[PDB]
């Protein structure tokens, strides 16, 4: 039940991690930076799987792991792409929508929202928006779904519980008078941390706003010794509340117990600012992405399985250079067929149409007299101004009608 | 599990015909015993071989090895050449394996021709009482008579080359003749009865009944070619012999009917191969001519493909020369260097557009220009730069020389000779 | 430059035979006029044609074109077929040019088998009061009789075809036969005497002398065959006819004996070539088998490089697809576009380097990856940029899909469907 440092890696130097997401189907983790470059990593060995620029301008704000591929979220796009980098589909979003929050309701439906006052329900296989739901309080940057309600965190400091079918607002909590940093839902308890506005201005609230889902009311707030920017329920034995401060000071607490300063640990107290955080579904691994692009994994086990049921991850063999027989290029008589050739029955990949397969005489025409006169020899090059009576690489042959 | 992997020096045994089930007590109708077919590979000289396994046999007398030696010295084109014979016990029973040299693609007489039951339905399932009117002039299945004459030429040449050695093939049959390609013929299962039905009854003289065997060979050849003519094995039947004769008379040539009469009708003489020769006549030369035409085709195809391979060497050099980051540092790759011209040549090869600028894709320009390049033709070639400033006139010889120098220097650098 | 290179559709002339000087008043004795030989290329069909030029001869009468039409309708393997004849004036004199194809490596019977004076020395030597000892039954330099038989077969077939066409070669002279390869023969100078000695004196019916020309053909053939047997033209003389006959008796078979008898000693009749067909007898098979085995060799050799035109046209498509300027602006070819994989693929194929920075080029690796892509194997391959900023692992099948789609797009744009 005690998580300690396992490994730390740099997704991108000097470019902050803008969102991170463990893949729930494989022993993978995906890290997207604010600069538009994304990288996946395998296993505790932190090994780089794939790395590429997802979009040139929009920072990455949510990654969703699906059975068939990876969903990347930016400010103005939604990209469903294969694990190896082949693009599955690319749904461009309205530039007028500050796209921030994903929600994988099921294998084919995605709820997308953000600073806009609307949430788009989109079918991925069709690559089409199927529904558009209005929101009376724009600024929904955190989105969660349980078996009972949709949990929407708003930048106004509120948490809205909505019906899972009609999406209509059923319940509301004014967690903070300022802004919301994070909120989490587990079982019969909801924990929210954020900023409130006082006489000194907007500052982080050290009293976690804890609500009992059973009796639908706020319970005594949990005073913490840090500035809680993130909260996450870890149900290892009890619902341990992983309190995360952007300064790096994090804490274990009980959702109804008392905050103990002995439960305070430090991820990166000095230097990097905690920006992104996630917990493995197995509750065995923790990831913190900081402002330098660095991702830190803490594990309560020496060699945990990110998922208890994790399928095999294939690796690509490097080129087997030494196995082939040597052939001298200067030797133009050697039989080239010594190289092994596996056979396939399908039509040859590159076969040519009859019209483009016909040879013909293509005797090049002589030089223009103008070019011959004006051509000055410089070493071995012919320096002659372009006559400008032809096109660039225009056909030197008179095509027959 | 019924096929052992390694038998003596042969492995990778793959059954070639649907093998008889182990419960098939019925001995094969063609050979009188249990038969099996496999494809194996020699572990010594690494060659494909076809294995015919016979079941339930032990060597009786060894004298047959002289006959086997005769087959080992017989080398004929249209005969499945017999390589060796040996004894194996890797099978459930002590069996004999015949190893012949292996050819693919063989389709038998029946498989190619007699596979149509309606071709037999002329001889069979007639009206049986309704007035049989005039025979249809175009009997379905009529073969090119040039083709059938070629077939008889090959058959007769095989029989004679066998007989001059003092033996008998005694296996000639529709199912025992394969057609490699379209006309080229191959007779399988040679030198089998010499051991299978090897008895010392003929006073320890295997050649005692050689004349009987050869005359039976002649008779069977006649039956086979009659079946070939009729496209129906019902024709060779004794009760359909007259209908076969009359149909051949109506359709094909007089020399053909006369050959059929000579071969089938017993002439109370040891019939000689030389005897049938004059009746084929000019068709002899006609066949030879057709053969030489096929020759003139194949040699042409060779003359194409080999050259294309030499060209591939070039294109490979082009591929390893264009756009390298090291050539980005190499002054020769730059415009003042020669290799930029190679770049430009690439541009001229692939970037051709019409007078309207639409892309022009055509193999012929490419192939002609590359032939000019590899031949180093004195014909010039004006190369206009990418930035459209200059036009350079260079011979294809100079382009080839610079390109070769580029490739060889690059390969020396890659190998570390530079 | 002295000879005008351009003639109608013909270009790039090169002299083949030793050119008779323009001052050589000595006309060639084979036809009674001055002749020269060259090669050119036709622009109508892009096919090469050897040309035969006459000197000082004038096309007088036009009736011969019927026979020239028959010449063009006549085609054969061992004949240099007559394609066209015409008049020219661009030369120093009005001339007649016969355009045939060219067959490189053609070598005349003298140059191949009659270039040694020692072969003639037996006939030319006279025993001056010396007893004539027994002649060596194995004369040094004697050809295998089979070669003679083959040459006879070829010439006899040529005569058969021409007489069936109802024409006369009148060119039976070793000077006009080229042995392409080892045995293939090529008769030469077809129709040249047909035009040179063409006359209208025969009551406007050229067919009067055809039988006489045929008998002259056969007598000349007998003399040539005898010279072949003697490996010396000196034997065909009337003075050495009996010496040649006795040499034939000593060395060669009764078949060849009867041949030379039947021909040299005329049967005072319009002899039919069919009458000599059985004489060759069984040797026919040896000839045909030899041909078939030659086929069996070359066809075997074919399979060595079947894939090379395939793979050359592969890299042709590669070159016409990569390095396209019109795409350097499209973001679909940028690092955020789907087609950046193509650029990375090319960079792995060509631009991959060793870990130490030395260029890494391996034709075998190239070919192997080419084979994998052509097969579309489910094997996955990794793609690394120059700066290692982005790396992607992808199966070869997706490479196949991308390449087919991009080439289809390029084809559609070239053909105006975009």
């Amino acid at each position: 039940g005690v998580y300690s440092e396992l490994h730390s890696v740099v997704a991108e130097v000097g470019v902050p991690v803008s969102v991170s997401h463990f893949d729930l189907h494989e022993e993978m983790l995906w890290v997207g930076s604010h600069g538009g470059h994304a990288t996946s990593f395998f296993g505790p060995a932190l090994e780089r799987y794939s790395s590429f620029q997802v979009n040139g301008s929009d920072d990455i704000r949510q990654i969703q792991s699906l059975e068939n591929g990876i969903l990347f979220l930016t400010k103005n796009n939604l990209k469903y792409m294969a694990r190896g980098g082949l693009i599955i589909f690319d749904y461009l979003l309205d530039e007028n929508e500050d796209m921030h929050s994903l929600l994988l309701t099921d294998s084919s439906t995605l709820l997308v929202g953000g600073l806009q006052n609307h949430i788009l329900e989109i079918d991925l296989n069709t690559v089409q928006e199927t529904q558009k739901y209005a929101v009376e309080t724009p600024g929904v940057t955190i989105m969660r779904q349980t078996n009972r309600f949709f949990f929407c965190g708003h930048t106004s400091g509120k948490v809205s519980l909505r019906d899972l079918r009609t999406f209509k607002v059923e319940h509301e909590f004014d967690a903070f008078s300022g802004s919301l940093s994070d909120f989490d839902v587990h079982g019969n308890l909801l924990a929210a941390c954020g900023f409130s506005s006082r006489l000194t201005g907007l500052a982080c609230d050290r009293f976690l706003k804890v609500y009992d889902l059973r009796m639908m009311r706020a319970i005594t707030p949990l005073q913490v010794h840090v500035d809680p920017a993130f909260l996450r329920f870890i149900p290892t034995y009890t619902s341990r509340l992983a309190i995360i401060s952007q300064s790096g000071q994090c804490q274990f607490c009980e959702p109804t117990g008392l905050a103990n300063p002995a439960d305070i640990f430090h991820v990166n107290p000095v230097g990097p600012l905690l920006m992104t955080f996630d917990v493995s579904a197995s509750k065995q691994a923790l990831a913190f992405g900081d402002s330098e692009g660095c991702v830190h994994l803490w594990t309560d086990s020496p060699e945990p399985s990110f998922n208890p049921y994790s399928r095999e991850t294939e690796f690509a063999l490097p080129c087997l250079v030494d196995s082939l027989p040597p052939l001298d290029w200067s030797q133009d008589l050697l039989p080239l067929s010594l190289i092994p050739v596996p056979l396939t029955t399908d039509t040859l990949l590159s076969d040519w149409p009859a019209a483009n397969s016909a040879p013909a005489p293509r005797r090049a025409p002589p030089v223009d007299a103008e070019i011959l006169r004006t051509m000055k020899k410089v070493g071995f090059i012919g320096y002659a101004p372009n006559p400008r009576t032809r096109l660039r690489n225009q056909i030197p042959y008179r095509l027959k009608e | 599990p019924a096929v052992p992997t390694e038998v003596d020096s042969y492995h990778s045994l793959f059954p070639l015909e649907p093998l008889p089930p182990p419960n098939r007590i019925q001995k094969s109708s063609n050979f009188g015993y249990i038969t099996s077919c496999y494809k194996a590979v020699n572990s010594k000289d690494d060659l494909p071989y076809c294995l015919r396994r016979i079941h339930g046999f032990r060597l009786v007398n060894t004298k047959c090895m002289v006959l086997v030696d005769m087959w080992k010295k017989i080398q004929h084109s249209n005969i499945v050449t017999l390589r060796e014979v040996f004894t194996t016990k890797a099978f459930a029973e002590p069996s004999l394996v015949f190893a012949y040299d292996f050819h693919a693609g063989g389709e038998t007489m029946m498989s190619r021709h007699f596979n149509d039951p309606n071709a037999d339905a002329y001889f069979t399932k007639r009206k049986w009482g309704q007035h049989e009117g005039p025979l249809p002039r175009q009997h379905a299945g009529l073969l090119p008579e040039s083709l059938i004459w070629a077939y008889i030429v090959q058959l007769s040449s095989a029989l004679r080359t066998i007989h001059t050695a003092g033996l008998a093939c005694r296996v000639m049959d529709p199912t025992k003749i394969l057609i490699t390609g379209k006309t080229r013929l191959r007779v399988n299962c040679v030198g089998v009865f010499d051991v299978l039905t090897f008895d010392n009854s003929q006073n320890n003289n295997p050649l005692a009944l050689m004349a009987q065997y050869q005359q039976a060979d002649l008779i069977s050849l006649g039956k086979v070619v009659l079946a070939l003519a009729c496209n129906s094995l019902a024709g060779i039947q004794r009760e359909n012999l007259q209908k076969a004769m009359e149909l051949v008379t109506i359709n094909y040539s007089s020399d053909l009917k006369n050959l059929i009469l000579y071969l089938l009708t017993d002439q109370n003489r040891m019939r000689s191969v030389n005897d049938i020769m004059p009746m084929i006549g000019a068709r002899f030369y006609t066949q030879l001519d057709a053969a030489q035409m096929r020759n003139d085709v194949i040699e042409e195809d060779l003359a194409k493909e080999v050259q294309n391979g030499r060209l591939f060497r070039l294109l490979a050099k082009l591929g390893t020369i264009n756009e390298r980051p090291e050539f980005q540092k190499d002054p020769t790759w730059s415009e003042t260097g020669d290799r930029y011209l190679l770049k430009l040549f690439r541009d001229h090869l692939f970037h051709q557009v019409t007078e309207a600028g639409a892309p022009w894709i055509d193999l012929s320009h490419i192939i002609s220009c590359l032939n000019k390049l590899d031949a180093g033709v004195p014909e010039k070639i004006s190369l206009i730069s990418r930035d459209e400033k200059s036009v350079l006139v260079v011979t294809y010889s100079d382009l080839k020389r610079c390109f070769e120098n580029t490739f060889q220097e690059l390969i020396a650098a890659a190998n570390g000779q530079l």
